[PDB]
């Protein structure tokens, strides 16, 4: 039963999707999230080996020690929504908030984020999910630890090799091939949405607005930003899906070598 | 120059 196992306490954010509020589980004072996902805006649903959403599928799938993704503890079912305990970190900033709050980002901070995004995306890729969801808004930072945490399976899928033609992501990291075709496939479109990420570190807000930027190929850099990085974002961004690298090349490119411990990160940029 | 969220969908 919910509500006698964990103490409510303020709401942390709403809106598609439903709410979340601040928690405390009662067993042990651990620090909460309690996600409250209405039915009817439920698109994607699966089967555990019951009726679920999507989200509760994929979540369970990532689920792991690993702290790069957010850990569902336990999820109930109620007349009208679904309600979803999630793990949060505390002290916490979400990465929309830190950098509206910083500016663009020193590289050396950028680059640490962006590893550890990257561990994160790998991990759910490993585990057959694909999110469709990166963004700032979509990323936690353990304030102490200096731990990127990926949150926000709302929008995401199984992993597949074959084309996707649904998508209900954020547009304004959604790939030139979405916009023109309502077509992509998953890791490109990823990656796609990685490069965005990282001009966003960079620069302190995403390249493109509209439509006619993200299918038009330029990327002007409003912030200087090393010739290095500026090759790596442009090489994520490039137009077509093909001509953009894998996990394994942004990880060996030269602007992401002798990345921050999160440790080092925390103790040099947080604390 | 004004930065937003985007919400998804
Ligand atoms: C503040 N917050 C939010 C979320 C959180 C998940 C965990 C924790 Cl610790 C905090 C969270 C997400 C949800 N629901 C999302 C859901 C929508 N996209 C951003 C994340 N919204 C939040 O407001
Ligand atoms: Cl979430």
């Amino acid at each position: 039963p919910l509500e006698s196992q964990y103490q409510v306490g303020p709401l942390l954010g709403s809106g598609g999707f439903g709410s979340v509020y601040s928690g405390i589980r009662v067993s042990d004072n651990l620090p909460v999230a309690i996600k409250h996902v209405e039915k009817d805006r439920i698109s994607d649903w699966g089967e555990l080996p019951t009726r679920v959403p999507m989200e509760v599928v994929l979540l369970k799938k990532v689920s792991s020690g690993f702290s790069g993704v957010i850990r569902l503890l336990d999820w109930f079912e109620r007349p009208d929504s679904f309600v979803l305990i999630l793990e949060r970190p505390e002290p916490v900033q979400d990465l929309f908030d830190f950098i509206t709050e910083r500016g663009a980002l020193q590289e050396e901070l950028a680059r640490s984020f962006f590893w550890q995004v990257l561990e994160a995306v790998r991990h759910c890729h490993n585990c057959g999910v694909l999110h469709r969801d990166i963004k700032d808004e979509n990323i936690l930072i353990d304030l102490n630890r200096g731990e990127l945490k990926l949150i926000d399976f709302g929008s995401g899928a199984l992993l597949k090799d074959t084309v996707y033609t649904d998508f209900d992501g954020t547009r304004v990291y959604s790939p030139p091939e979405w916009i023109r075709y309502h077509r992509y496939h998953g890791r490109s479109a990823a990656v796609w949405s990685l490069g965005i990420l990282l001009y966003d570190m960079v620069c302190g807000d995403i390249p493109f607005e509209h439509d006619e930027e993200i299918i038009g190929g330029q990327v002007f850099f409003r912030q200087r930003v090393s010739s290095e990085c500026q090759h790596l974002i442009r090489w994520c961004l490039a137009l077509r899906p093909s001509d953009r690298p894998t996990f394994e090349e942004i990880q060996n490119h030269p602007w992401m070598q002798d990345v921050l411990l999160p440790q080092e990160t925390a103790e040099i940029h947080l604390h | 120059r004004k930065r937003r969220r985007h919400p998804s969908g």
